[PDB]
């Protein structure tokens, strides 16, 4: 009855939509973990965590800048 | 000046960030005993993380502690209010006073056996502590004092050091336990004696807190080796009265610690006997009860 | 000899120490770490070095090297193979160690730079030992909250050099026995280097020249020699191929970060340039992942 | 309900011990299991605790060791993980970066007036 | 917006790295 027998070609075209089917899946999923609130959290701290460390590595080697311009300056 | 009457103020001014690099410093000798009455009035000023300033200093409170240590603090009026003086005058009553009344241990631990109630008769009961009492007043070393501090904490009420002195020791589980009956009990005689109801209410508070922390030290300690959690929670608690974790939360009347699955499949398997069986139980066992045959083919255990 | 018993410096441990001679036989030094001390043969060694003076590093420079080194002992079980007194890239390590804890680290010190040495006398007999450490004498205490110390005496005071040959051929010792798995190699020794100075760079050459050729990694980020290094590493193409402007620029971060004179960094060139020659078996570690990722790669590298 | 559904699961232990004490001898034939009592009790007078020893007693201890030691570490995990403290310590540390990059902005100004000062040079 | 920053950061990071060599070359010329 509900058991409709298939030949070859029909069946390679379902392998088809069946594994473009999954592989959309998987895509729909991906986006969904990457774009949900917490990952946004979580991503966005981590990142503020690497802007910390450098924005005051930027600071302290701009010192370093400052004091090496007053330095050229006072050779001139 | 020298550094025993710095840290007086040091202690009385609670800047963890003050005599973690200076008063102790590398370079500074102090002196002999200043430290240890330093403990002894560390303890009554709720120095929370001052006291594990001192422990990370390498006071030996195994050594520091002895005998009239936990009596001289317990004899003392500073810190919060303690419910202490109303039990120690309740239970001396039960046995058988001015503010220079003596708190004894073995009254402290009178309160223990009315309190936690039960059996428990407490380690201070013991005879061999109770000529040491007439013979004192390395005898004075406690075995254990880890658990002296643990029960110390919670009769005074000071409930953050009374969750520092639980991360630090043994039998943890056993010391959830304890504290969590003995704090539902003080919070039946703050209403026996009708004092300030609010502190029966955070009472209620701190003794359903180390009641979540038994729980969550035994969901934890499941997932680890269950097996191994089945030792913890039978085994005897020589220090505790000779008792067993099992035999502590039902006097707790700790429902979800008993509720919790590891304790369940324990109390099974004992209702199940010495037995193997655990299959179409209660149709095949009643088969037994009338017919003796029928026992033979039952697969037991050893 | 004995055990050292550590009051204050955080947690309560016990240390258990001799004192060797600095010309031993390494081979009864195997029978001590096998019986009498008791320590199973690992799968890798960490030989960490750097500057003997204290330093300090940027703060996830200091994370990722204190994450590192201990999560490569964990996922390997390793010996780590320090320089023992408490400086500078041994601090480090010492805090690397603290930051997790929860092993088997092995620090070798001469007993003439440490400090209370005719307080460190026993024998067989646990000794209550004190984190004292007084500024004012330039003796310097071992490192802590390790397990395992030698403590070498040379006879004077207040100079390194003794423990660097000991250290060297025990190491090369150890590498020789067949390891545990026991196909054709010795324990991986693999060594870190955390900036360190103009020795680093004869340590790492008598390293590289070595049988086995000693997988190195090298640190970036800490500074003097580790900078160098990443300087004719980055730049390279071909390996020893480097021209002028980055020399210059070299040469007056030797003149700056080490200030050595002109002659002194143009004779210190020509060891980097005979360095240089050798950048398949050097790991340059950059900042920018763990110290995990260059330990294992060099382990491999030179597991060979 | 909510509660009774495991307060049958709390009475279940007093269930369990009260049986496991109780005479296991007959409720009805007790007539002799009395007598069980009184003879055995008077005849040995002229004639769940596993009960561990130190091996295991410490084969236990550390193990509630690494259960209290992971315990305490695991709880700061979920605290240093969930989204309230993540936006707690997100905007104080960006309340940080407005504090250093207004150094960098007013300090690289005066930079930029010395580069032209050094511009009244070469 | 934060993606944005960490892209210009590392831009100015770099780029004053490149400042360290002009820097240096000119206290080369002093």
């Amino acid at each position: 009855g509900l058991k409709l027998f298939i030949t070859d070609d029909e069946l390679k075209k379902v392998h088809d939509f069946e594994e473009q089917c999954i592989e959309e899946y998987f895509r729909e999923k991906d986006d969904r973990f990457n774009s949900s609130n917490d990952e946004r959290i979580r991503v966005t701290s981590e990142r503020v965590e690497n802007m910390s460390m450098r924005l005051e590595e930027v600071n302290e080697r701009e010192h370093s800048m400052k004091a090496s311009l007053q330095t050229v300056d006072i050779r001139l | 000046a020298s550094a025993p009457d710095q840290l007086s103020l040091a202690l009385a001014w609670n800047r963890v960030d003050i005599a973690r690099s200076q008063i102790f410093i590398y370079g500074q000798q102090w002196p002999v005993g200043s430290l240890e009455q330093a403990m002894l009035d560390a303890l009554v000023l709720d120095r929370v993380d001052f006291v594990k300033l001192l422990i990370e200093n390498g006071v030996s409170m195994h050594r520091f502690l002895t005998i009239s240590r936990l009596e001289e603090l317990y004899n003392t009026r500073h810190g919060p209010s303690n419910t202490l003086y109303h039990l120690v005058r309740d239970v001396k009553k039960r046995e058988y006073l001015p503010p220079d009344y003596r708190i004894s241990l073995i009254d402290i631990g009178l309160v223990i056996e009315y309190l936690m109630g039960g059996a428990y008769r407490c380690n201070y009961t013991r005879k061999r502590f109770r000529t040491l009492y007439h013979n004192l007043f390395e005898i004075n070393h406690f075995p254990f004092p880890f658990h002296e501090l643990m029960v110390w904490a919670v009769l005074m009420k000071r409930q953050k050091m009374a969750l520092f002195f639980w991360q630090h020791g043994e039998e943890a589980m056993a010391k959830a336990l304890v504290a969590c009956k003995l704090c539902k009990a003080m919070a039946h005689e703050a209403s026996e004696n009708d004092m300030v109801d609010d502190i029966s209410q955070e009472l209620n508070h701190n003794s359903r807190d180390f009641g979540q922390l038994a729980v969550e030290l035994l969901d934890q300690s499941y997932k680890q080796d269950e097996q191994l959690a089945m030792k913890l929670l039978t085994y005897e608690l020589k220090n505790w009265s000779n008792a067993t974790c099992l035999q502590l939360a039902v006097a707790a009347k700790h429902r979800d610690f008993i509720a919790h699955t590891c304790s369940q499949m324990l109390l099974t398997d004992m209702w199940m006997g010495r037995l193997r069986m655990r299959k179409n139980s209660g149709l095949k066992v009643i088969l037994g009860i009338l017919l003796p045959p029928s026992i033979l083919s039952l697969e037991f255990k050893n | 000899f004995g055990t050292i018993e550590f009051q204050g410096g955080g947690h309560s441990n016990k240390a258990m120490y001799v004192r060797v001679s600095f010309d031993t036989k390494p081979d009864l030094l195997l029978h001590l770490m096998t019986k009498e001390w008791q320590l199973e043969l690992p799968k890798l060694l960490i030989s960490v070095h750097g500057g003997l003076q204290n330093f300090e590093l940027q703060p996830k420079l200091k994370q990722v090297f204190g994450k590192g080194l201990i999560k490569a002992a964990m996922t390997t079980g390793a010996w780590i193979f320090t320089g023992g007194v408490n400086t500078g890239v041994i601090r480090h390590v010492g805090d690397a160690l603290k930051d997790h804890a929860s092993i088997c680290t092995i620090g070798i010190a001469p007993w003439g730079i440490v400090e209370n040495q005719e307080d460190l006398i026993g024998r067989d007999v646990v000794r209550p030992y004190q984190t004292m450490s007084n500024p004012m004498s330039k003796l310097t205490v071992l490192n802590s909250m390790h397990s395992h110390f030698i403590l070498a005496d040379n006879g004077t005071t207040g100079k390194y050099g003794a423990e660097v040959k000991l250290r060297r051929q025990l190491e090369k010792h150890i590498s020789l026995q067949k390891i545990n798995t026991r196909i054709g190699q010795g324990v991986p020794v693999v060594a870190l280097i955390v900036e360190g100075g103009p020795n680093v760079i004869s340590i790492v050459l008598e390293y590289l020249r070595d049988t086995p050729p000693v997988p190195v990694v090298v640190c970036d980020g800490s500074g003097r020699a580790s900078d160098i290094l990443a300087f004719g590493h980055k730049y390279s193409e071909e390996g020893g191929l480097i021209n002028e402007s980055l020399r210059d620029q070299l040469l007056v971060t030797i003149q700056k970060t080490f200030t050595y004179t002109r002659t002194q960094a143009q004779h210190l060139f020509i060891i980097l340039m005979e360095c240089m020659k050798k950048k398949e078996l050097i790991t340059v570690f950059r900042m920018g992942q763990d110290i995990d990722l260059a330990i294992l790669t060099a382990l491999l590298k030179g597991a060979n | 309900k909510s509660i009774s559904n495991q307060v049958w699961k709390f009475q279940r232990y007093q269930l369990i011990m009260t049986f496991h004490e109780r005479p296991v001898l007959p409720p009805p034939l007790i007539i002799f299991s009395h007598m069980t009592m009184i003879f055995q009790h008077l005849c040995c007078r002229w004639r769940l605790k596993l009960f561990i020893t130190d091996d295991e007693l410490k084969k236990v201890h550390d193990f509630e060791e690494q259960c209290i030691e992971e315990y305490f570490r695991e709880k700061d995990d979920r605290f240093n993980s969930s989204n309230d403290e993540r936006i707690r310590v997100t905007s104080e540390r960006v309340e940080n970066m407005s504090m250093r990059l207004e150094e960098v902005n007013e300090r690289e100004h005066s930079m930029k007036a010395s580069l032209q000062t050094v511009d009244i040079r070469l």
